[PDB]
RNA sequence: UCUGGGUCGGGGUUUCGUACGUAGCAGAGCAGCUGCUGCGAUCUAUUGAAAGUCAGCCCUCGACACAAGGGUUUGU
RNA sequence: UGUGGCGGCCAAGCGUUCAUAGCGACGUCGCUUUUUGAUCCUUCGAUGUCGGCUCUUCCUAUCAUUGUGAAGCAGAAUUCACCAAGCGUUGGAUUGUUCACCCACUAAUAGGGAACGUGAGCUGGGUUUAGACCGUCGUGAGACAGGUUAGUUUUACCCUACUGAUGAUGUGUUGUUGCCAUGGUAAUCCUGCUCAGUACGAGAGGAACCGCAGGUUCAGACAUUUGGUGUAUGUGCUUGGCUGAGGAGCCAAUGGGGCGAAGCUACCAUCUGUGGGAUUAUGACUGAACGCCUCUAAGUCAGAAUCCCGCCCAGGCGGAACGAUAGCGCCGGAGCCUCGGUUGGCCUCGGAUAGCCGGUCCCCCGC
RNA sequence: UAUGACUCUCUUAAGGUAGCCAAAUGCCUCGUCAUCUAAUUAGUGACGCGCAUGAAUGGAUGAACGAGAUUCCCACUGUCCCUACCUACUAUCCAGCGAAACCACAGCCAAGGGAACGGGCUUGGCGGAAUCAGCGGGGAAAGAAGACCCUGUUGAGCUUGA
């Protein structure tokens, strides 16, 4: 089966968990949780929220 | 007059005492009805409540939308240590009903079995049976229990064997284990009591009982929820927000002329810890407990064909409330009666299962074990690490 | 042959929603929903793919006060499909269909429901996009 | 059953989101000295850090003392 | 029981023919008290006087659903009738309404009773005090089942009933595992595919049984997932003030706002919901009465949302098996109190009744 | 076709003028038409044959104002679908302190009869100590010698052609 990757964090999403957000200009997005979910819908970035693996992969944090 | 519009009765009244329930462990009202054509073996056995999780599986239905498609469900875990069989008790047919006839014990009784005829096993010289079991290292002693066998196999219709959990591999705080009647079904009453015989002082497993997608029901008392008021009770309709004496009552319990009040009238009373029998559950996993072989220990039970993975039925953090899965254990579809740490008891059916829903073979593809305790995101502590990678505390 | 499996219906009587094709219409009122029975104190209700009816409030002046069958295409509401997937959309949204299934309109705005395209044939073949 | 629970500590899980201090030639600038020294919201590194986590979460076999007790009744 | 409602008997006619498929004039016989009357028996040292909401039970004069009979029943649709009250009978605009009328869904949107069910259950829209306005009437005070507006809805802690919770009798004391006498009882309906564009029909149209996938209403659960709650007052963010400042904090009757563990919880997530027997209506078999015929008289068969039992829920001034039994148990002369009733016993075939009983086995089969 | 300016006749001190209206005023009536709705005994605008509109017993209008009455729309929400969870004070239990209302005797029902709706009577069903928390079916529960209706050769406030 395949598992999805969170539209806001990043982590993986296994297929009993999270939801899918499908907007009116097609966009189907996909959250791990309500935390990522509200995030998402208060419009804010990714890159300037330390959990998410795209502020990581940024500011190369890891290796 | 007349009621003004139609609307169908709140609440049952098949399960009209809604009282506390009379005894904790769940009991077998109706064992399975024995034809001597099968073999002999067991009806019922004896789980405990772990937890829930998910499956992604398989399904085999043709002409539904979700042939050949995966779906997500829920499923209970129930661990079930093997149980010991500590003695045999016979039943005849009276025009009066069924009347027990005689029990024998055996030689050695455990002290998990010992606890349970004990209110306080701490302030007790633990004195039971011990008259008893000098009747089977004498002559005069062992002609007499085969006297008593054999009048068994004379004179009884219905044989039941007496088992009891083993309470020492189990991550309860209890040591008290649970004793239990299991009618066994098969062949003639001289063969059944020579079946029981030979597996007096024996382990009995999950195994030997129920078989993998065993459509079986589930008999045990529900949470209980104390003393609670009709709107949660029965479910009857709230009155509005302008009501003197208050809004969550059933306004009219009853009419003039019957200067009573009806039995069928939703009151106010304790809500759960009630006894019900839920039937019709699958069985869609048997596994495996833990054991060491060769040194290590062999622990993937939640491993299926597909996933090929090292990881076992507890999720991260253990089961909320309950703890540490080591033993088998029983996957059964959908929710069952009980809080967690609740003795349940499994029955096999009373019915004849001819359905694809009922004979339809269950495969599994995933077995999610991320935590319970939170929204867990991780199926197993390394695929954490492997993911986040070192940490401070390293 | 398969058979709709529920979901977690959410538009009640009285829910205004959107119109979502080129009829002219903006607004569907939910007046009642096709093939509810009832019961005592309970709005029928509808989730997507459930054929209503409907009344559209502003728009053209000749598709209103009126009574048109429609389909539920989007609901906000979440609803659970069978592969454990919780799908949610950013608006209410249908299209006016005739009694026997086929579109007033001729093109739609926005996906369409999986739930919806594979019950109502004519509104999959003008979807531009699915779930 | 040299064992049992309890308390504390530890580990696991999880919640929130990167602690105090230090350092920075990061910082809209401004001031006093003749480049330096100060004020400065905020940023970066230490730092997925810090903090909480059973009271009704899960394992400890790590420390601490306790647990071989008290009272009232019951006879074929 | 006049009136209202419901049902019969007769049959002139309607029904292209044809009284009675379905109706039925002129007459006539009844039933019911969900209509209004008539009456004044109870209540004036007070029985809270209309609706609506809520909730339970009952009735059948059955709208739908189960099983059926009859058509002017080809199919489809629809009428009449029987067993039948098990299960349902909805969401709304208008009006205080009962009633009514309309929109929409549906399987059907049937009719009613329980002090015209239900005010120490609610509400107070109407009616039905005192304040006011209009119309009509009256010289006037004032009147108006004529409109309009505002107008205090008290008390349960008593007894019973009901809901749950201790316990009581008595088996010597206690414990375990059990039986069920009795009460309760529950599941219900619809859609789509296939049958099948098939039977049937000139055509238009257009089924049904067995299967498959689901859904509605209800019931019992449950929290793996989604949602809700959230004072773990868990962790950040932030206003005003305060501890000299930093740091750490506190107060503002939960300061406010994000996210949020556990627990609880939602057809707002998920799981589960069953088998027989005698039979009703009805259709029949054999077969008289009545040389023939006949479902009936004797005998026999099939037979259902009904009934009863199962499954499930509770467990009797109701039993059972078994364990352990401390100054207590088991066995082998005296008397003292107290409760009483009785004044020989039958230690057994099955049963038939227009039929029995006992021998005999020289017969024939076996346990 | 109708309605019908016009005419005739009966008549009283005139015979309702300007306006206005199914109005806070219209029985019939949920009047008719239009609009508002998917659907309106509600609302608004017209029509006037007005049971019983009307000019300081004031008529019509009308800005601002109104804890005045009514209708619709936007926005908003647990009013509702359909309920759930949390907090504080209770209620609960305990130590201490501690009333009142009410009370023929009291308290399980079905039917009968009866002062025509019994807790007691009759016939049946049956009934088992002492209690706890709730509850609102019953006690035709309590309060108050019915304020409605009628009678009394009982009154009072008010009016007038007694
Ligand atoms: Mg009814
Ligand atoms: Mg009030
Ligand atoms: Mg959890
Ligand atoms: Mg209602
Ligand atoms: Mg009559
Ligand atoms: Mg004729
Ligand atoms: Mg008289
Ligand atoms: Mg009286
Ligand atoms: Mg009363
Ligand atoms: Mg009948
Ligand atoms: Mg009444
Ligand atoms: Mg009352
Ligand atoms: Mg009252
Ligand atoms: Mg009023
Ligand atoms: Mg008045
Ligand atoms: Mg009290
Ligand atoms: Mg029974
Ligand atoms: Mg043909
Ligand atoms: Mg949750
Ligand atoms: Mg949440
Ligand atoms: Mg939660
Ligand atoms: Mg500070
Ligand atoms: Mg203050
Ligand atoms: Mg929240
Ligand atoms: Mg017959
Ligand atoms: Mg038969
Ligand atoms: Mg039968
Ligand atoms: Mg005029
Ligand atoms: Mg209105
Ligand atoms: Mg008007
Ligand atoms: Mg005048
Ligand atoms: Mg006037
Ligand atoms: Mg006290
Ligand atoms: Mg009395
Ligand atoms: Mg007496
Ligand atoms: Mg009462
Ligand atoms: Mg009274
Ligand atoms: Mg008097
Ligand atoms: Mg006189
Ligand atoms: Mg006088
Ligand atoms: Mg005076
Ligand atoms: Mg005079």
């Amino acid at each position: 089966m395949k598992v999805e990757l969170c539209s806001f964090s990043g982590y993986k999403i296994y297929p009993g968990h999270g939801r899918r957000y499908a907007r009116t200009d097609g966009k189907v997005f996909q959250f791990l949780n309500a935390k990522c979910e509200s995030a998402f819908l208060s419009k804010r970035n990714p890159r300037q929220i330390n959990w998410t693996v795209l502020y990581r992969r940024k500011h190369k944090k890891g290796q | 007059s007349h009621r003004k519009f139609s609307a169908p009765r709140h609440g049952s009244l098949g399960f009209l005492p809604r009282k506390r329930s009379s005894r904790h462990r769940g009991k077998v009202k109706s064992f399975p009805k024995d034809d001597p054509s099968k073999p002999v073996h067991l009806t019922a056995f004896l789980g405990y409540k772990a937890g829930m999780t998910h499956i992604v599986r398989e399904v085999d239905r043709p002409g539904s939308k979700v042939n050949k498609k995966e779906v997500v469900e829920a499923v209970t875990i129930v661990e079930t240590p093997p149980m010991v069989v500590v003695g045999i008790v016979g039943y005849v047919e009276t025009p009066r009903g069924l009347r027990t006839f005689k029990t024998v014990f055996a030689e050695h009784i455990s002290d998990e079995c010992k606890r349970r005829f004990y209110k306080n096993w701490h302030k007790s010289k633990k004195k039971a049976f011990t008259k008893y079991c000098k009747k089977w290292q004498d002559d005069a002693g062992k002609r007499q229990l085969d006297k008593d066998f054999s009048s068994m196999k004379k004179y009884c219709q219905v044989i039941r064997v007496l088992a009891h959990t083993q309470m020492r591999l189990l991550p309860l705080r209890q040591k008290k284990a649970h004793l239990m009647e299991i009618q066994v079904n098969g062949g003639t009453v001289a063969e059944k009591l020579d079946w029981a015989r030979e597996r007096l002082e024996q382990q009995v497993p999950v195994s030997q009982v129920f078989g993998q997608d065993e459509m079986i029901d589930v008999i045990g008392v529900t949470k209980g929820k104390g003393y609670k008021g009709v709107t949660s009770r029965w479910h009857t309709k709230k009155l509005p927000r302008k009501t003197h004496r208050g809004l969550r009552k059933v306004a009219c319990i009853g009419a003039w002329h019957p200067a009573r009040v009806a039995f069928s009238v939703a009151r106010a009373g304790q809500k759960g810890y009630h006894h019900r029998t839920e039937i019709n559950k699958k069985i869609y996993k048997i596994g495996q407990g833990y054991l060491i072989k060769d040194g290590k220990l062999i622990k993937n039970n939640a491993s299926t064909d597909y996933d090929l993975s090292d990881k076992s039925i507890n999720p991260l953090g253990g089961f909320v409330h309950y703890g540490e899965v080591t033993n088998d254990f029983v996957m059964l579809k959908g929710c069952v009666v009980g809080t967690k740490k609740r003795v349940l008891t499994l029955r096999k059916s009373l019915l004849v299962q001819t359905k694809r829903r009922a004979l339809e073979k269950i495969d599994l593809k995933f077995i999610d074990t991320t935590s319970k305790f939170g929204h867990g995101r991780f199926q197993t502590v390394e695929e954490k690490k492997a993911f986040m990678g070192p940490l401070k505390k390293d | 042959s398969g058979a709709k499996f529920r979901i977690s219906l959410g538009l009640p009587v009285g829910a205004v929603i959107n119109c979502a094709d080129n009829t002219g219409a903006k607004n569907l009122y939910i007046i009642s929903v096709k093939g509810i029975k009832g019961r005592l104190n309970r709005l029928p209700a509808a989730g997507v793919g459930d054929m209503v009816m409907a009344t559209v409030k502003k728009g053209k002046p000749e598709l209103r006060k009126k009574v048109h069958p429609a389909v539920v295409i989007r609901q906000r509401k979440s609803y659970r499909r069978k592969d454990g997937v919780f799908l949610y959309f950013e608006d209410n949204a249908g299209v006016i269909v005739n009694n026997k299934g086929e579109m007033k309109g001729s093109a739609i705005t926005g996906p369409v429901a999986k739930e919806c395209a594979d019950l109502w044939p004519r509104i999959a073949s003008n979807a531009g996009s699915i779930a």
